[PDB]
RNA sequence: GCUAAACCUAGCCCCAAACCCACUCCACCUUACUACCAGACAACCUUAGCCAAACCAUUUACCCAAAUAAAGUAUAGGCGAUA
RNA sequence: GCUACCUAAGAACAGCUAAAAGAGCACACCCGUCUAUGUAGCAAAAUAGUGGGAAGAUUUAUAGGUAGAGGCGACAAACCUA
RNA sequence: CUCCGCAUAAGCCUGCGUCAGAUUAAAAUGAACUGACAAUUAACAGCCCAAUAUCUACAAUCAACCAACAAGUCAUUAUUACCCUCACUGUCAACCCAACACAGGCAUGCUCAUAAGGAAAGGUUAAAAAAAGUAAAAGGAACUCGGCAAAUCUUACCCCG
């Protein structure tokens, strides 16, 4: 029910609420994935009464009794999802071979630089597709010296980068000289 | 600006609403029956209603296909329209109003009142005083008016021990929307018109607020709301544009009371309703020594047949029938 | 000689091929495989692609000579949109029936006397003007899709109130939403019938005869107008893919099978959308043709001879403002032939209910010239319009 | 520009079709022709002209019913429709024309000429000398191209081998075959040029817009210039 | 008369005349988002 | 006067701009004629909620517990702990070969299945 | 779920179905008064009335009547010391009745 | 006595060396950053002029694949400017 | 997105006279004749009054088209983002 | 006082709601400035449509008399295919274009004088000059380039077009 967004009653106008450690992904290698689907929505439920109590405490003006509660959770959700992810990955590999779960492609698009384009779901085949075709995945050779002119931008960039470090230590030798080992 | 009042709706328990909006209160039952000083053929009367509505389910051929999304306007809408002007015809015989009577297919009825004020929060008017105002934009399926007045269920200061509903929130929550446009008072025709008095609607309720998708959204108990949301604004409106035919308003409130009958279906089920205006004054300044209500009667929704096969009507009922009968039998009292 | 549709509007020819698709034994290097177009590679050739599974809303019909129902010989149908360009005269001859003005002496018997009059006729049937006209909408000028078809139903709602004196006015309805159809020859004509639109007046008794036996007997000297070099299907919806089929509009077991009378009206704004006097009548010989022949086939079956027991269907037309009356009587379902035993066919043409209406006073010069109201309203045609109605009944 | 013309239908009907303005303005979007603009709006009536065009089924000499001759706001003449067989449209009427007349469309050569009746359409082979004649084509098949104006009319000057001596409205003579045919009277609305428009406000009306204000000087273009008529033209290839 | 009053602000015509789909539409058009891309434009279009 | 650095949404533009543009919500059907919109049901996402009655796991756990190190699982990994017993046994057995991968718990393709690896038809 | 792609539908597949929804929702006081059947919650934007509804019966066993959505605006007026413009964000509010006079 | 004054870092410049060149998920050529439907539009082509010649009209240096030297030489050029 | 002209599909014009009107009186609306004021102003062309037109070659909202060796122009060398 | 006002479209995008304030308006109650919190809920509106062939001569004007030209904004059928249905988005304000909290510019509906919306005077004194008005003895254009302006409600003629 409703009871569920909200803590215990007791615990209502507690200015801190004991809690346990955050879930570690290894702790959780060793549960079944039907443990893991339970598992996900009991925290669901305490991160839905956490930021309930979050927002609340902003409307009354006033301090959250215990903040690190709900970055405990986010971080137990998020590990949780990273195990999933790394089994399903990994059986993926095995049948399949591939590396990335959805399809795409290297390409060149109109404005020259690389890019890695991530196919859509569609129901026609690509060279009946009206709106697919009026892109572009090509530069025409007006593009070059543009492309030349942003390479030089970045190598400005690399260079005021890699001088300035240099100024950096020769000027840190002279306040700490027994650095010359 | 004025509020939109909607009676066939898909809000939650707007007939309590409604009821603060009208100053009405809602009685189950029927009227008490007056106790005052030819011959009725149910037989003929049923094979009609099973005739009408056999032709539109099975007998009627369509050219192209029927969706369901589509039968109430396909198939009950005609059958509706049919069942009443057959029945006319039958009953004139034993009540002679119906023969100079107007039927109306699908006209519409408006009605404009003020309940109510408010302080308006917000912009340059912050602060001042406003008139809560409403408009109700209603088209039954079917009407009928009259040359001369029905007769009251209860006298006008009749008062019943019970209270009306009163909302904590503004309209705004039911939802109920605003909106600036034409201001209308309309029983269905113009003034000119001498049938300017109302005797008995007869509505349908869309495929949108069909039975079957309420249940599908938790709302059961919404049936019935959506029956008698209908009726105490479809109603009201009626009436009261009765009332503003002779000259009354708010200032200059009823003498008499105006009534009227209506009869909302969704197709199968049938329920009955009856409305009397007692009072018309809403506004602040003049509701607020008024002591009357006005009233509304329902009966629960119960089905006219159980299903139909074939060109055979299983488990048709006639007290529903009978009915509808009552409704179109009353007529104006005669004077001596 | 002058072609229609100019070649910019046109599709443009497909690009040319590359050439190397003319040398043999070379396979072109396209983009296909990059799966999209660049200029610089040659532009591959896909083959007809299919969806394979079903898509209503991505359907394609197959060709129309792949449908069943396709037949070389035509059936030129006649459809409520249909406007014939010769009128009754081309009707005539399509139906095979011969024309009386006026209508019969026994259906204007019926209200000859003052009994069957209505109560307060004339200033009742003025109040079913003015309502439909003025006092109907809001609005201050009601639109004839509008007043058209209510100044016909509340017509129907007065003439109904007759049951008191009548009561075998309560064995008929007024049916809306229905159709019929129709398939006959008329010398090496496939001619069909789909009737829609309108009320359909049922009854449970069919109407009684009107000509006697002489009197059909006598038809046989007629003979038919014709209107050379106008063909008589002109005007007609001439169809390939059809089903001769015959059609009253219900099932077997329908309680009011016979029709008695159809009401056909011409609501609609614009003049030019709106049949012509001549046009309408025409529409209802046909229509009550129609009808009147679905019935012969179902009683006396398909064969094609001179009816025994002939068929009788009435028919009235209005615009709003003028009324039609038609009385058509089915003597023969054998119309292959020109010769023999003809139909007939009561008409009264352009009887006018009212001359004008006025809604707003007409002031000239701070004077009001013309009040609001109708103007020239001549009680006589809705004399006709209620004989029509009473007919076998009274 | 995105300019796409309107004449795209490509089936032939009798019903108006709306068509929509230039303003003298070309596919690019320049103007082209000056003096074009604005106006009342026009629907467009598809005309054949295609005197003799058999139907479908049908072969060799047939006749159509004048049923109504209007006004037609894409042409100085008037239009009149015609229904032969199971078919309708539109033609160019003639001087007398009115609902009711039955003409006559033939393409026979007969070794003796024809009573030539107006609004009948017959070849040039089959017409007296010194018959006045409108609507007339190239080559058979081609379509009216010539004296399609109010009141225009032609004259059939001589035959030989097969070809017809065709005098135009500007006194100009043309050779043809003796195929070809042709449309028997004058044009209607013979007093077309007889019209006064009256204000410059009825000239917006026709689409035409006000003249330039520059002054122009001018050359020797100008000034009457008598010259001879110029040969005869010829569309028969010998 | 008063001037300055030139814009009339319609979000059709601005998206329509210098919006995404219409620079890239010429080739020209392509080399103004690529000076702005170079120029470090915080935005390349409407 | 445009505000050319601000975040286009639905809120901007005129009536037919604002009914076009969305927030980023999955579509769950089409609209038909008359502007009618069809629900499709096999279009809604479902909720596959379990049954968390007598779960023993938390929201959070004790602190009086190991600090285990991290072992990210590789494929590598899966194969040796569930696919190899299985072919050791056989293979010791003396009936092994490669038509009968399918068997140990190989798939050939994806297509016929509910659940597709890539590429995947499925939610998170 | 939201930052994820959707399995595409055609007639005759497959139920769509989410084992572990990233929606997360939070309970929050109306500021206005509102009837006691109400409730209110904020959501993401992806999120839908209809999923709102099956999430709530599904995850809480709570049963709904009716929803309702409003997009609600966040003020980019507010200015850092850089006079950029600093935009809260915009979020989705949800109002729900309850379905048995809870 | 107010207003102010004063500061040394941020980083930057010129060389040398070395070729250079991405990523959580989701979104983005339609009104970019918009889950989902029948398409076939496609790229290439002498720079000119200011200026100098005390106007201007032929003409007037512009990295083009090794620093130096041969040499401002041969040669070209309103045989002028200059190249 | 101003303005000049054009295209598509829209909107507005009381009352009086005459009822025929590129007709008259005269609101809304369009224009800007004369006068005063204002001249870093309310305004990088305005204010008040007085005036011209106001069912037409009228005024006007929306989207689109014509681009500088050019466009558009009832030629003022007009207008094409003060 | 009422030059209006309410609403829609367009445009703008939280821009006088609550709490707080050292910020602010001529003004150390108010606030359009700052910080936090809250807020606009669909029925109005937007977002539509299976294919192929085929059909569509007869304006509008109270549309009936009548009279027109500049000749006009609204229509189908045949066969095939097609049983799940109420999602998504706009909804605030004292607001937009003119550098301004600008005497300017700004489409439509209703109201046609208001039921809505507003305040010309910071206080005093009552010089000149200046601006906007009212009244004026007798005379009545003698003013002036000119009856400009004001008042009043008028004749005749010429040039140009
Ligand atoms: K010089
Ligand atoms: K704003
Ligand atoms: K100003
Ligand atoms: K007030
Ligand atoms: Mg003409
Ligand atoms: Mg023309
Ligand atoms: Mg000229
Ligand atoms: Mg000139
Ligand atoms: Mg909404
Ligand atoms: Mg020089
Ligand atoms: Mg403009
Ligand atoms: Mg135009
Ligand atoms: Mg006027
Ligand atoms: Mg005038
Ligand atoms: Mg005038
Ligand atoms: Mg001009
Ligand atoms: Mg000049
Ligand atoms: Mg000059
Ligand atoms: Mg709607
Ligand atoms: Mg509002
Ligand atoms: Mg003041
Ligand atoms: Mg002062
Ligand atoms: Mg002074
Ligand atoms: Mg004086
Ligand atoms: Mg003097
Ligand atoms: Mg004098
Ligand atoms: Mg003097
Ligand atoms: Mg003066
Ligand atoms: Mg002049």
């Amino acid at each position: 029910g409703l009871e569920e967004f909200f803590d215990d009653p007791k615990n209502w106008g507690q200015e801190k609420v004991k809690s346990g450690a955050a879930w570690t992904c290894q702790q959780l290698r060793n549960k079944s994935n039907e443990d893991l689907h339970k598992l996900w929505y009991v925290l669901l439920k305490e991160r839905n009464m956490l930021l309930t109590l979050e927002q609340e405490a902003k409307r009354q003006r006033l301090p959250m009794p215990s903040p690190e509660r709900l970055d405990k959770v986010v971080d137990s959700m998020d590990a949780l999802d990273k195990v999933v992810q790394e089994r399903e990955d990994a059986l993926r590999l095995l049948q399949t071979g591939q590396e990335r779960a959805r399809p795409g492609a290297w390409r060149r698009d109109i404005f020259g630089r690389i890019i890695w384009h991530k196919f859509k779901q569609w129901v026609i085949p690509w060279h009946l597709n009206k709106r697919y075709n009026r892109k572009r995945f090509f530069a025409l050779p007006y593009v070059d010296h543009f492309l030349r002119l942003e390479r030089e931008k970045r190598a400005r960039i690399k260079a005021r980068k890699e001088n300035l470090e240099r100024k950096k230590a020769k000027i840190l030798l002279k306040k700490f000289p027994h650095l010359a080992e | 600006m004025k509020y939109m009042v909607y009676p066939q709706t898909f809000a939650l328990n707007a007939d309590r609403w409604y009821q603060y909006f009208t100053k009405t209160v809602f009685l189950s039952g029927l009227p008490p029956p007056p106790a005052e000083p030819p011959a009725l053929d149910l037989a003929a009367l049923r094979a009609v209603a099973c005739d009408c509505l056999l032709q539109e389910h099975f007998y009627l051929r369509r050219r192209r296909r029927v969706h369901r999304y589509e039968e109430s306007e396909v198939i009950s809408l005609p059958f509706l329209d049919q069942l009443v002007s057959t029945l006319v015809g039958l009953l004139s015989p034993h009540n002679p109003a119906l023969a100079a009577a107007a039927l109306d297919y699908r006209c519409p009825v408006h009605f404009y009142w003020v309940r109510g004020e408010e302080i308006i929060p917000r912009g340059h008017r912050r602060g001042r005083i406003d008139d809560l105002r409403y408009q109700i934009d209603d088209k039954p399926n079917n009407q009928i008016r009259i040359s001369k007045q029905l007769a009251e269920f209860v006298p006008l200061d009749y008062s019943v021990p019970i209270e009306i509903p009163t909302i904590k929130c503004k309209p705004d929550k039911l939802p109920l929307f605003k909106r600036q446009y034409e201001n209308h008072i309309f029983v269905g025709s113009k003034t000119a018109d001498p049938c300017c008095y109302g005797h008995t609607q007869f509505h349908l309720l869309p495929d949108k607020l069909r039975r079957e998708r309420l249940l599908r959204q938790n709302c059961a108990d919404q049936i019935e709301v959506v029956f008698r949301a209908n009726a105490i604004a479809s109603l009201f409106a009626w009436t009261g544009a009765q009332a503003m035919y002779q000259g009354f308003w708010s200032e200059a409130d009823v003498t008499r009371p105006f009534v009227s009958q209506a009869v909302i279906t969704d197709g199968k089920y049938f329920s009955f309703f009856c409305y009397q205006l007692n009072t018309l004054a809403l506004t602040t300044q003049a509701d607020q020594n008024n002591p009357r209500k006005n009233i509304c009667w329902g009966t629960q929704s119960k089905p006219l047949y159980e299903t139909i096969e074939d060109n055979d009507v299983k488990g048709f009922n006639d007290d529903v029938l009978l009915q509808i009968v009552h409704f179109l039998l009353n007529r104006p009292k005669e004077e001596k | 000689a002058y072609e229609w549709g100019v070649r910019s509007t046109r599709k443009s020819e497909p690009p040319p091929l590359d050439r190397v698709y003319e040398i043999p034994g070379l396979e072109p290097i396209t983009f296909a495989g990059k799966m999209h177009f660049v200029p610089w590679l040659a532009r591959p050739i896909f083959p007809p692609w299919d969806r394979g599974y079903k898509d209503p809303r991505f359907y394609r019909s197959p060709p129309l000579h792949e449908h069943p129902l396709y037949k070389d010989q035509a059936c030129y149908i006649f459809h409520h949109r249909c406007r014939l360009l010769e009128g009754v005269k081309q009707a005539l001859w399509l139906t095979k029936t011969k024309l009386i003005e006026g209508l019969p002496e026994k259906v204007l018997s019926l209200v000859d006397d003052p009994r069957n009059h209505i109560e307060n006729q004339d200033e009742c049937v003025l109040n079913v003007i003015s309502h439909a006209r003025l006092w109907q909408t809001t609005e201050e000028i009601p639109k004839r899709e509008t007043y058209c078809p209510v100044i016909v139903d509340n017509l129907i709602q007065l003439c109904k109130s007759q049951i008191l004196k009548h009561p075998s006015l309560a064995r008929r309805i007024c049916v809306q939403n229905s159709t019929f159809s129709a398939t006959w020859n008329r010398e090496s004509l496939l001619l069909q019938v789909r009737g829609s639109g309108g009320a359909r007046l049922s009854t449970k008794d069919p109407l009684p005869t009107i000509a006697s036996r002489e009197e059909i007997e006598a038809t046989k000297n007629h003979v038919l107008e014709t209107f050379y070099p106008i063909s008589p299907i002109i005007d007609l919806h001439e169809c390939n893919i059809y089903d001769v089929k015959n059609d009253t509009g219900f099932q077997e077991g329908y309680p009011y099978p016979y029709p008695h009378t159809l009401y056909l009206l011409d609501k609609a704004n614009l003049r030019p959308h709106r049949l012509q006097p001549d046009q309408l009548r025409a529409k209802m010989i046909l229509f009550a043709f129609g009808s009147a022949l679905a019935q012969a086939r179902l009683l006396y079956g398909n064969d094609a001879k001179v009816l025994e027991q002939p068929v009788v269907v009435q028919s009235v037309g209005t615009d709003g403002r003028v009324f039609h009356f038609l009385v058509f009587q089915l003597n023969t379902t054998d119309l292959d032939c020109n010769e023999g035993v003809k139909n007939l066919a009561w008409v009264d043409s352009d009887q006018l209910l009212y001359q004008h209406f006025w809604c707003l006073p007409v002031i000239k010069k701070r004077v009001v010239v013309e009040p609001v109201g109708p103007v020239g309203f001549k009680p006589e045609t809705f004399r006709k319009f209620l004989a029509l109605y009473l007919h076998g009944a009274a | 520009a995105n300019f796409v013309s309107w004449k795209s239908r490509t089936k032939y009907t009798i019903t108006p079709v709306k068509m929509r303005k230039s303003g003298g303005r070309d596919h690019t979007g320049r103007i082209r022709v000056h003096g074009i603009g604005g106006g009342h709006k026009q629907r467009y009536r598809m005309i054949d002209f295609l005197r003799f065009r058999p139907e479908e089924t049908k072969s060799g000499p047939f006749e159509e019913k004048v049923i109504q001759v209007r006004y037609d706001p894409c042409r100085s003449a008037d239009i009149a429709l015609v229904a032969g067989g199971s078919r309708k449209r539109w033609i160019i009427a003639t001087e007398n024309m009115q609902a009711g007349d039955t003409i006559l469309n033939s393409n026979h050569i007969g070794r003796m000429a024809v009573a030539a009746r107006e609004g009948d359409a017959h070849p040039l082979g089959a017409l007296p000398v010194g018959t006045l004649i409108n609507n007339v084509e190239s080559e058979p098949g081609r379509g009216a191209q010539y004296i399609r104006a109010a009141g225009t009319c032609g004259v059939l000057l001589r035959k030989v081998n097969g070809t017809a001596i065709i005098q135009l409205p500007s006194k100009r003579q043309m050779q043809v075959l003796e195929t070809c045919v042709a449309t028997v009277g004058r044009v209607s609305n013979v007093d077309h040029n007889k019209r006064v428009i009256g204000k410059a406000g009825r000239n917006r009306w026709l689409g035409k817009r006000p003249n330039s204000g520059r002054w122009h000087r001018k050359g020797g273009w100008a000034g009457r210039k008598i010259r001879p008529l110029p040969p005869m033209k010829s569309y028969v290839k010998l | 008369k008063a001037r300055g009053n030139e814009y009339q602000p319609s979000n059709i015509k601005r998206k329509n005349k210098h919006g995404w789909v219409r620079r890239l539409s010429t080739p020209a058009g392509v080399q103004v988002i690529l000076r702005r891309m170079l120029k470090g434009r915080k935005s390349l279009s409407h | 006067g445009a505000d050319r650095m601000s975040k286009w949404t639905s809120k901007r533009g005129p009536r037919s701009f604002r009914g076009r543009k969305g927030r980023g919500a999955k579509g769950i059907g089409f609209l038909t004629s008359g502007w009618r919109f069809v629900q499709i049901k096999e279009m809604v996402p479902e909720f596959v909620v379990p049954d968390l009655t007598g779960f023993k796991l938390k929201p959070y756990v004790s602190y009086l517990a190991p600090e285990s190190e991290e072992t990210p699982l590789t494929a590598a990994q899966l194969f040796s702990e569930a696919v190899a017993p299985a072919i050791e046994k056989d293979f010791k057995d003396g009936t092994f070969d490669p038509d009968n991968l399918e068997k140990y718990g190989f798939e050939p393709t994806q297509e016929g299945k509910l659940f597709q690896l890539y590429p995947r038809n499925f939610l998170r | 779920a939201r930052n994820v792609v959707y399995p595409l539908y055609r007639l005759g597949g497959p139920q769509l179905r989410v084992f572990r929804t990233n929606f997360f929702i939070q309970l929050v006081r109306p500021g206005v008064a509102q009837p006691e059947d109400t409730v209110q919650f904020r959501i993401p934007m992806e999120m839908t009335r209809v999923d709102l509804r099956n999430y709530l019966e599904g995850i809480y066993n709570v049963p709904v009547a009716a929803v309702r959505t409003r997009v609600q605006h966040g003020s980019n007026k507010r200015r850092d010391h850089r006079n950029v413009r600093i935009k809260k964000p915009d979020y989705k509010v949800a109002y729900v009745q309850l379905a048995h006079g809870q």
